[PDB]
């Protein structure tokens, strides 16, 4: 949640410059001064040699007081001196190719942009820094690769943070290989007194069966819909990896009764389960049939 | 302006676009583009007739038909016939650079 | 105005001799013709094209 | 493609001329034609030829002549010669009963059909559909539900 | 008679999506460069023509699949029925058309979706006019201020028992509008068969629904507890337009909207049972909310 920096309002230090309502300003500081005595204004008169170098100079100066008022604003510094506003939030100029070449022609050391500096250095700030809240235990234990998302919890107030790792590789076991490697990257990121019991779980793999005696018109549609019903069991089950995971009844009635079946009968579901956030859940699979 | 090469694929944008734009002009015939028939040259129709008088400045006339047409930036100034092997005559193709 | 080709005349620029120009002139040809685009394009030597009026 | 370009053209727009048009086919003629339909797309157009009874263990061949002749069928459904053909996957046209052959005037009832399937293909089973497949070609209230069959 | 055109879409040419295009376009590019490929040919400008063409294709496979949905009944949007509809004699009616009582104010209305495409479906049971099991029903579907109709016959025959069922309120159809399908059954029936039309030819008893439902933690319950009809009140509405049952089920699953962790039923102590003869009636309800 960043604002564009193309919607920001013109700033108060930056000017339009002009020669004239410079130089015609130092006419009309110099030809009152003068009283009358000098009243050449002809070009070929070397004062005006020299009003337009304290015209022209002048312009230099306060263009380089609005190139330096740029180069300390985030939305119109360039060059190097989005480094010095990136050395102010420790951010660095990317690198997309290597600096140093093989060949006899010298590769250029490939940096970004600066039009995607403004980007990171803005993005400087909803960045991962520390697992303070449940949304920040999680997003600090993608350390992993194999593994699906996770919540986190904490049974008392004052010591204890309890993180529940799934990780689907077979039937969502987490292995303890990845436990110490959930365990790396807590040591240092999260608030130092922390009891971050990182166990595997308090219950993986509870072993949903489901059962559905499908009952359809025996027409031409019964071969589409048992498959349109079945793909929606799919993905229904494929999002419930998930510590969410509120497997039931009557949740996969809606699953199966998808426009056109007659009635369905579950039988491995046959009441609620009970959901806490510390348990998981599993579907090992399904003999799908017709009434007939 | 900067084009890309019709071989090799390396774009290039001064001068060397400027030459593979006149050579476009002056190869294509008039109707081989999609959509676009009134592009290209008739030099295709000069090719392999007898090299008079009256076909060099016939081609001074329709080269600077078919470059007055696609190539703005480029003053035609002259084609000379400079040389003559068996068939194959050679035109140095000189103009002066505007735009 | 229905034309016959040979097998290297091609869409745009039949269009282009029938009509004298190529803003909406082709697929006018194309909508009052059953299966013509779905012919290559390097036509075939006996295909007819019935060139409609007001392109 | 390669044959649109000018003569002047390098290998690279040859090559380039060879991939970006990337023609597709258009299967759009094929959705209506019941022998050219995909099998994973043909009870789609089951649907819109009212076929109204189907199964998924047919031959694809008595799977596409059910859509090709769903119009003769429903054309006439209280006939004996569409009901001669809506029992085509059990191959069976072997005799029929009329009132004559009956000589007291007919059964009470006023000669409710006793038609005669002769299948060979299949022996186990294959008598629960034939009182509920011959349903949409029998009237409401013409018939009655005796039947008569043969193994 | 129900709904096809409410399933996940078929594709009648695979969507890939946009990487697989345009790898298969560069192994299109290296075989057309073969024998004079070099790595420096694929520039800059070069890849960008094949990102390109790797879009056009999505969107002309994206083409391909939109043109086949709108030819098949499945998936067939407006206007474009009445190009179907006239290879199956089916042409929308007029529900009050633009007759301008004032000018500025036009009331001009059609016969809508999703009722003209049953019309198409019962297209091939109107040919048939010796009387199956659905030109019974097709063809007393002509009429307005009832719903569809189921056919049985129990006594002896030529006695066709037809359930002239009707939505337009609280349960029985008024026997004028019942007179009017023996006006709509001259010409179509057979001579020989006789039938007899009987309203309600089962009996109506009432039923309703009590549901305390739970809404997560979270979003307003005003118009997600009110989104639980929204697939309820159709759905009673298609229970009689074919006369088949409801269930307990049908009472679970059709208060599940996007929303809702767990649902509760107290009014059938087991689920009710209605034929093709059986019907039934739904008098008044009330779902709120436990929480």
């Amino acid at each position: 949640m960043i604002i564009d920096l193309s919607q920001l309002p013109e700033p108060e230090v930056i000017e339009n410059l002009d020669f004239e309502t410079i130089y015609q300003e130092l006419l009309g500081d110099f030809r009152e001064a003068m009283a009358g005595e000098w009243t050449a204004e002809v070009e070929s008169d070397p004062v005006l040699k020299l009003l337009q170098l304290a015209a022209y100079r002048e312009l230099l100066l306060r263009a380089r007081i609005n190139d330096a008022a740029r180069a300390v604003m985030l939305a119109y510094a360039s060059g190097a001196d989005l480094d010095q506003i990136g050395a102010g939030f420790n951010v660095q100029r990317l690198l997309i190719r290597p600096a140093q070449p093989e060949a006899v022609p010298p590769v250029e050391a490939q940096y970004e942009s600066d039009k995607s500096l403004r980007n990171r250095i803005q993005l400087a700030f909803e960045q991962l820094s520390v697992a303070g809240p449940r949304n920040a235990y999680i997003a600090h234990a993608l350390g992993a690769d194999g593994r699906v998302a996770d919540a986190s919890a904490t049974s008392p107030a004052p010591c204890e943070v309890l993180i529940s790792v799934l990780g689907v590789e077979g039937n969502g076991q987490a292995p303890e290989a990845v436990l110490q490697a959930v365990r790396l990257a807590l040591n240092a990121e999260d608030v130092r007194p922390v009891a971050d019991r990182v166990t595997v779980r308090s219950a993986g793999i509870v072993p949903y069966q489901v059962k559905a005696q499908l009952y359809l018109f025996p027409g031409p549609e019964a071969e589409l819909i048992r498959a349109a019903a079945e793909a929606s069991l799919r993905d229904y089950i494929s999002a419930q990896r998930r510590l969410g995971r509120d497997i039931r009844r009557s949740a996969l009635f809606a699953t199966l009764h998808v426009e056109g079946v007659q009635r369905v009968e579950l039988q491995e579901p046959a009441a609620d389960v009970v959901l806490d956030e510390t348990q998981a859940a599993y579907c090992t699979g399904y003999a799908i049939t017709l009434g007939g | 302006m900067i084009g890309m090469d019709r071989r090799s694929g390396l774009p290039l944008s001064g001068l060397a676009h400027l030459k593979q734009s006149v050579e476009d002009i002056l190869t294509t015939p008039l109707g081989s583009r999609r959509m676009r028939p009134e592009y290209g040259s008739k030099l295709r129709r000069m090719v392999d007739m007898p090299v008079s008088e009256g076909w060099k400045s016939a081609v001074q006339a329709e080269v600077a038909r078919s470059l007055g047409r696609w190539e703005p930036r480029i003053g035609l100034s002259a084609v000379r016939v400079v040389a003559v092997v068996d068939g194959r005559v050679d035109l140095l193709l000189s103009g002066v650079f505007e735009g | 105005t229905t034309c016959r080709t040979a097998d290297g005349d091609m869409l745009d620029s039949l269009c282009y001799h029938v009509y004298g120009h190529l803003l909406g002139c082709v697929e006018a040809t194309l909508d009052a013709n059953p299966g013509l685009a779905d012919e290559q394009q390097p036509f075939r030597a006996g295909l007819l094209i019935s060139f409609p009026d007001m392109p | 493609s390669s044959r649109l370009l000018p003569p002047n053209r390098s290998s690279l727009e040859r090559s380039l001329g060879d991939v970006l048009p990337a023609e597709l086919p258009v299967p759009l003629r094929e959705l209506h034609d019941p022998a050219r339909c995909e099998a994973a797309l043909l009870p789609y157009l089951a649907w819109t030829r009212s076929v109204d009874r189907w199964d998924p263990d047919w031959s694809d061949e008595a799977k596409r002549n059910a859509v090709a002749t769903s119009f003769v069928l429903h054309q006439r459904k209280g006939t004996l010669t569409a009901l001669r053909q809506v029992v085509e996957p059990i191959g069976a046209l072997s005799e029929v009963t009329e009132w004559w052959q009956r000589s007291p005037t007919g059964v009470p009832g006023t000669f409710e059909i006793t038609v005669d399937v002769s299948d060979r293909g299949i022996d186990e089973g294959t008598v629960l559909e034939l009182e509920r497949l011959l349903d949409d070609v029998r009237p409401v209230s013409r018939h009655l539900t005796r039947l008569d069959l043969r193994i």
